[PDB]
């Protein structure tokens, strides 16, 4: 679902991935904010 | 103060608003407490060179009282190593020491401008006295008994860091 | 070294090739990539559009492919200011021999004439060099089919399989491996949507920003026939090819 | 075509009765009006349902009925349609069980799989499942999706203005009444263009929440300067309009006994919102409270008798509320 | 202390006040908690006055590192005073 | 030293691109926000006017000029740059074509000659293009309906919706924010009015806002009857009068 | 910005000052568009210097109007006869 | 620098060499007046005195073009006699060719155009002078372009060129909102006279001599220029009101 994304890219997607479960109150990261994560972090690094 | 109110004369519509921003919340500070604005801090008097920059400096000390601080911006920045924080931070700790006392400036111009991204090229001295000025008025210590004044001729040759709200909160200009 | 002139054509370089033509190189590849393939039954022209932009019409315009005349087909890159200039001047001068010795012009015979025209900027006036990278694609019954470049210097070069713009040296590579002696002309569709699908950034290949030519010799008695797709007939080949 | 236009007349004449027989009836067109393409007619039909005032019974029934017949053929890409409108209907039922069910196996469809825009108005709907839930967790997870895609899918006046009113409803149980009632008056302006698109119900219940949002603040002069002012009141006056100055009164003097007064009065529109009623409770133990702290401030261990005269309740409920407390 | 900061606020909890406080629930998700936060636009809106008052809650240490700071002729000293920090 | 700020007159750009275009498009970008939009059954196009003083005449000032009574024009830029642009320009159509076709210039043509100006702007040493861009709206038998975007370097390409001026980046999201190619003529006029309010909000009535469309023939602006073969004139100018009409239906 | 969502600015630094009840607060949120923190922080200040200047300690509704006409420039330019062309 | 004397586009697109265009235009420190009538227009110019070593009637501000054509130019004085003579060279070849009267809408145009082709010279400078084109159109009737030296020109209910072309704008817009018309009473040509001055001393803010000023009348078929003595008239006549 991603393109070329680097070892810098790969920590932010987890990293985004694991920001919706806290919205969720959950301790583990369901498969659908993964799919939010990956639209997010490719256009929120496409920004500036 | 030295020179009177008799030299200033003329600029009275602006002299009596600027009693009010400066020489009641130095008296009074109860005035604004009530209305709920705060205190300007800075206040940019910039006309032609050597036309009402001398005037307005010592006049302001004369009517109110405070002692006249007299720092002009030539003696910051250098080509010489060093010269830029322990003159503003002294200069600090002298208006700490005495409350009644209100610092003026000159020729600002020459130590300002906006180069681009406000990063440094040949700016050493000149970027860091304009970011030390705006730490002073908006850090965890300001000057409440002493007002911070600049003169120069445009206010464009200031940095704009320096010109958002609680830095400069008025600019009177010499006719 | 450290002081370069870089105003004048006649002001020759320390290096003794002129900077302006290194820095031509660049602005061609920030342009679309444009390969052509020559075959020996025709010519399969195919490029990749530079503008991404969905509100600008793609099916109603070719940036790239150009038409001088019935035998010849090219497909200009580089600044479209230039190219505007020189294609209008290729047809003029190409319909100019048509006037004279009532025929059309062979390939070698237009290529080498329009490649002095960029050079005579250069040789004498304080005009501009043209860069442009052209592909020159027709027919003739001298030396049969006909595939050149044309370099910012005002050249031409003989190719085979040749590829411009964006990812020159990448595109180039996966040509010289699979290239066919032979070259079929279903073999060359193939093999070009299969270089630019490696070299587009998109991996579906929209239809919309391709523009696809063919020539083909096995028409109806045996003519040459320049028939360039509509963008509805490209999407098709994707899904014959396996690209979709 | 004149079908359209005729079934928003029959509710209006008292034919609904006989338009509920009437749209079932439609199947028949389908085979041949416009090539199929259900969407043009059995969603209009059912859309003129929400403009003009229309009965409970005669919405749900004609939803679960024209649905079940041969035009599944055309639905099955256009069920996002009849799904959204079925849903609606199930909040004015009181019933989120068969709505909830649905929604949770069709989000996996939904996205940018039949329709972009439709997804703020299945998490539009979303919201108000879990709201009556009260579960704050995907109440505020629904409505994150729809308001951040609201910069990718685009929706029109009534439901992008829907969105603040439902952000805000979420900001009264966490209390942050600061920044919280600027998503009241700002959907405000926007049902006040609709002109003849919005009723008299629908404007009148949204300047109840922004009046409550402003009690909450406890702000005395903006209060009363929206139901005095004409330029602010936009002439609407209601019950629950007017209860809601008493109860701006009653907290000035911070009196219990004008804080019931206008409680069985107004009871008709005031105790038929579930959030006014919630929050009535909130200002009945604020008010209490600042009574309750007029008799600790002095020496404690008094008689209760005076108690009760001092806050000017009973004393069975002056010892079960400062018991509970 | 200043309203319309609702889109901030929101972002600046989750990046400030989670890793400094509740960072252990960061654990239980398996990722470190942010290092840092970048913001974009004019200074004097939600920038200047803003932070220091974040630091209040989080009862944190706040130092003031500026791009026109630590700016001067002689050499060495600007890494060697960001090191010391 | 830096660039000399070349157009490639007499030197090409070491940076492998033009800079100057960048800063003739800031030129562009210093323009108002003109808009447009292309559709079946006809182009709208919308832009605004500069106050200044005042005094001044708002019916002076026209941003959308007449070439041919089928095809409609809208600039962004300095205003003298415009008209030297356009007196040259209608020389050229009629010379290279009405002189000899005899008839009236289509859209593939007209647009293709006014960026030869330009071209011949960045070849000429001494001579500096104009920095003005136009988007030409015009209606043909051949090509029919069309919108092209003509920049300063000599480029120009089609457009659904398109946006030029200081909202050129802007009020390009803008128009495909509210409008979709599927969309008419008449919903897309609404929209432009939409898109351009939100450029100044001090005056949207007709005196500083220009509103032009392009669509069926008007008899009452062909001049003439009795001859059923001539076509009326495709391209109507909306009175400021008329404009406060499409403003209270907005 | 938007008029109803700038309420909470202006009316944060306004529920800090004194006001007079024939103050409108509704004539700030028109006319000004897209004012960061900082320049909306200068306008309610200005209505307390139009206040002192008439010898007030109550910022009526004249001095509203008259702090807007102070604020009308934001961006840096000459006059209203910028944007030349 | 060498980007401050290029005539091609800035680094931020605001020409260095326009910038003193305006600027010298400011150097003589002229007043001028520019405004609309019912059937006519007055346009007055304020006339710098000399000493007695200068004839003041030689001296003017004014220039005729030709009948009902009349233009006032403030700025730079060998920029502004070039440009008189090119204005009456093509006012003199449009009434040729096309045969036709040259309006101030298209002789604005015509001087507006040609600056930019001085522009596209390298040996030829452009012209850093205002050109303000008054006359009395057939169909339009009172109609003003003032021309730039950046080329370009609008139509004014008033205008007017100076420091004080603020205030003069501020005095007169107020006074056209209680009329509601941009158009001077008294349709005699001889009493808008009167009133052009009249406005124009109460937005200047100072009263001005027969010689401080020079009084242009465009009527309807003629156009001429108040004398001396025709001045004085006038001054007297303003006096009594």
């Amino acid at each position: 679902k991603m393109n070329g994304c680097s070892g810098a890219d790969v920590k932010g997607v987890c990293t985004e991935a694991g920001m919706y479960a806290l919205r969720e109150r959950r301790i583990h990261v369901t498969q659908e904010d993964f799919e939010l994560a990956v639209g997010k972090v490719m256009n929120k690094n496409q920004e500036t | 103060g030295e020179i009177t109110f008799d030299g200033i004369g003329g600029l009275t519509e602006q002299i009596r608003e600027l009693r009010e921003v400066i020489e009641l919340p130095l008296k009074n500070p109860e005035i604004f407490q009530r209305v709920g604005i705060k205190p300007p801090k800075g206040v940019l008097l910039y006309g032609p060179p050597g036309t009402g920059k001398t005037l307005l400096a010592k006049a302001v000390a004369a009517t109110i009282g405070a002692n006249f601080i007299f720092s002009p911006a030539s003696g910051i920045v250098d080509k010489y190593i060093g010269e830029s924080a322990r003159i503003i931070r002294e200069m600090f700790a002298y208006a700490k020491e005495h409350e009644p006392c209100i610092i003026f400036m000159d020729e600002v111009d020459a130590i300002g401008g906006r180069r681009f991204s406000e990063g440094t090229s040949a700016d050493r001295e000149i970027q860091r006295t304009l970011m030390e000025l705006l730490t002073q008025m908006d850090g965890f210590d300001n000057l409440g008994q002493t007002k911070i004044i600049m003169a120069t001729n445009r206010p464009d040759t200031l940095d704009p860091a320096l010109l958002r709200p609680g830095r400069l909160d008025r600019k009177v200009e010499i006719p | 070294g450290s002081r370069r002139y870089d105003s004048r054509t006649t002001i020759f370089s320390p290096e003794g090739r002129l900077y302006q033509v290194e820095y031509a190189l660049e602005s061609i590849s920030h342009a679309g990539t444009a390969i052509g393939i020559m075959a020996s039954d025709g010519i399969v022209l195919a490029a990749e559009r530079k503008v991404t932009s969905t509100l600008l019409e793609q099916d109603t315009s070719t940036e790239k492919l150009y038409k001088l005349n019935d035998k010849i087909a090219v497909a200009v890159a580089g600044l479209t200011a230039d190219a505007e200039i020189l294609i209008n001047t290729a047809r003029i001068h190409a319909q100019n021999y048509l006037k004279t010795y009532n025929e059309d012009i062979p390939v070698e015979i237009l290529v080498r004439r329009l490649s002095d025209i960029k050079q005579g900027y250069t040789q004498h006036g304080g005009l501009r060099p043209f860069g442009v990278s052209f592909i020159y694609a027709g027919y003739d019954d001298r030396y049969g089919y006909q595939l050149y470049t044309s370099n910012p210097s005002g050249n031409y070069t003989g190719w085979k399989a040749i590829s411009v713009g964006a990812n020159t040296s990448a595109a180039q590579t996966l040509l010289q491996m699979d290239y066919k002696d032979d070259m079929k002309v279903d073999d060359a569709i193939e093999l070009a949507l299969k270089t630019l699908s490696k070299t587009t950034d998109s991996s579906a290949l929209t239809y919309d920003r391709l523009e696809f030519a063919t020539i083909r010799k096995g028409a109806n008695d045996g003519e040459v026939y320049q028939k360039i797709f509509k963008p509805q007939e490209i999407k098709d080949i994707l899904v014959k090819t396996g690209i979709t | 075509t004149s079908i359209l236009e005729l079934g928003q007349l029959y509710v209006t004449m008292g034919a609904k009765d006989k338009l509920r027989e009437f749209i079932p009836h439609s199947t028949e067109y389908m085979m041949q009006f416009a090539k199929s393409k259900t969407v043009k007619v059995l969603k209009t039909l059912i859309e003129k349902f929400e403009q003009v005032p229309d009965s409970l019974d005669d919405q749900i029934f004609v939803c679960e009925k024209s649905i079940e017949f041969a035009k599944r053929e055309k639905r099955v890409f256009l069920k996002h349609s009849l799904s959204i409108k079925l849903a609606t209907l199930h909040y004015q039922k009181k019933q989120y069980k068969d709505s909830l069910a649905l929604i949770n196996d069709l989000l996996r469809e939904f996205k940018k799989l039949d329709d972009k825009p439709s997804l703020v108005d299945v998490h539009l709907l979303e919201s108000k499942v879990y709201h009556k839930l009260r579960n704050l967790a995907k109440s505020k997870a629904s409505l994150t999706a729809a308001r951040t895609a609201a910069n990718s899918i685009y929706c029109p006046t009534q439901t992008v203005a829907e969105l603040d009113l439902m952000s805000g409803i979420l900001h009264c149980e966490d209390k942050d009444y600061k920044t919280a009632f600027s998503y009241f008056f700002e959907s405000f302006e926007s049902y006040h263009n609709l002109t003849t698109h919005n009723s008299y119900e629908k404007a009148c219940q949204v300047l109840k929440y922004m009046l409550l949002s402003k009690i909450m603040l406890n702000l005395i002069d903006d209060v009363k300067n929206i139901l005095n002012a004409k330029y602010t009141k936009e002439t609407y006056q209601s019950r629950g309009i007017d209860a809601m100055k008493a109860v701006a009164e009653a907290y000035n003097n911070r009196s219990l006994l004008d804080f019931n007064t206008a409680l069985k009065q107004y009871e008709k529109e005031l105790m038929g919102d579930e959030l006014t009623r919630s929050h009535f409770n909130a200002l009945y133990d604020t008010l209490l409270e600042s009574n309750l702290c007029k008799i600790i401030e002095p020496f404690e261990c008094v008689e209760i008798s005076h108690i009760s005269k001092i806050i000017g309740l009973d004393t069975q409920q002056v010892e079960g509320k400062l018991s509970q407390m | 202390d200043v309203g319309g900061l609702d889109m901030q606020k929101q972002e600046i909890r989750e990046a400030v006040e989670l890793p400094l406080v509740q960072a252990d629930l960061y654990e239980q998700i398996g990722i470190d908690p942010p290092r840092g936060v970048l913001l974009y636009g004019p200074p004097g809106t939600g920038k200047t006055m803003l932070v220091k008052a974040v630091a209040n809650s989080t009862k944190a240490a706040f130092i003031r590192v500026n791009g026109s700071e630590f700016v001067h002729k002689y050499l060495g000293e600007g890494p060697r005073m960001v090191r010391d920090v | 030293m830096t660039d000399r700020y070349s157009f490639s007159l007499t030197t090409f750009s070491p940076s492998g691109k033009l800079g100057q275009i960048d800063y003739a498009l800031t030129a562009v970008k210093q323009g108002v926000t003109s808009l447009g939009i292309k559709a079946t059954n006809g182009v709208v196009i919308a832009t605004e006017k500069k106050s200044s003083s005042p005094l001044a005449m708002s019916e002076t000032l026209s941003k959308v000029s007449l070439l041919t009574p089928d095809i409609g024009a809208v600039y962004s830029g300095m205003g003298p740059d415009y008209r030297v642009l356009v007196d040259k320009s209608r020389k050229v159509a009629h010379t290279s074509y009405k002189r000899i076709y005899g008839e009236y210039p289509p859209t593939k043509l007209l647009v293709s000659e006014v960026a030869k100006i330009m071209q011949e702007a960045t070849q000429s040493g001494g001579v500096r293009p104009f920095g003005v861009s136009l988007l030409i709206a015009g209606h043909d038998e051949f090509n029919g309906f069309s919108l092209y975007q003509v920049d300063p370097s000599g480029s120009y390409f089609p457009w659904k919706a398109t946006a030029i001026g200081k909202g050129s980046v802007a009020a390009k999201t803008f128009l495909e924010k509210r409008w979709n190619d599927e969309l008419e003529l008449e919903d897309a006029i609404h929209i432009a009015l939409l898109t351009l309010k939100e450029s100044v909000e001090g005056e949207f009535n007709g005196d500083t806002i220009e509103l032009a469309i392009i669509g069926d023939e008007n008899p009452d602006l062909l001049g003439y009857t009795g001859i059923p073969t001539d076509k009326g004139p495709r391209f109507r100018k909306l009175t400021s009068q008329e404009i406060n009409d499409r403003l209270e239906a907005l | 910005r938007d008029r109803r969502e700038r309420r909470l600015i202006f009316g944060t630094i306004a529920s800090k000052m004194s006001l007079a009840p024939e103050a409108d607060l509704d004539s700030l949120i028109i006319r000004n568009d897209s004012l960061s923190g900082a320049v909306i922080a200068a306008i309610m200040q200005e209505a307390g210097l139009r206040a002192v200047r008439k010898n007030r300690y109550v910022i009526l509704q004249s001095d509203l109007e008259e702090a807007y006409a102070t604020q009308v420039k934001t961006d840096n330019t000459v006059d209203k006869f910028d944007f030349y062309k | 620098g060498y980007d401050r004397h290029i005539t091609i586009f800035s680094p931020e697109g605001r020409l260095y060499q326009v910038e003193y265009a305006f600027k010298a235009t400011n150097q003589t420190n002229i007043n001028s007046l520019a405004v609309r009538g019912k059937d006519c227009t007055v346009v007055i110019s304020q006339k710098k005195v000399p000493d007695k070593l200068l004839d003041p009637t030689t001296v003017s501000y004014i220039f005729c073009i030709s009948r009902t054509i009349g233009m006032v130019v403030n700025g730079p004085i060998p920029d502004a006699r070039n440009a008189a003579l090119r204005a009456k060279a093509e006012a003199a070849e449009f009434r040729y060719k096309y045969g036709y009267d040259m309006p101030c809408d298209v002789l604005a145009k015509r001087m507006a155009n040609l600056s930019q082709i001085y522009t596209q010279r390298a040996y030829m400078r452009p012209l850093g002078v205002i050109l303000t084109f008054v006359s009395v159109d057939e169909e339009l009737g009172p109609s003003i372009y003032k021309t730039d030296p950046a080329g370009y020109y609008v139509g004014y209910k008033a205008t007017a060129t100076g420091p004080k072309q603020q205030e003069i704008t501020t005095n007169l817009e107020n006074h056209f909102k209680k009329s509601k018309i941009d158009h001077i009473n008294e349709e005699s040509w001889e009493k808008v006279v009167e009133f052009a001055i009249t406005h124009m001393i109460d937005a200047l803010g100072t009263e001005f001599s027969k010689n401080d000023l020079e009084v242009g009348v465009a009527t309807k078929d003629k156009f001429f220029t108040l004398s001396a003595e025709n001045i004085e008239e006038r001054l007297v006549a303003i006096a009594e009101q």
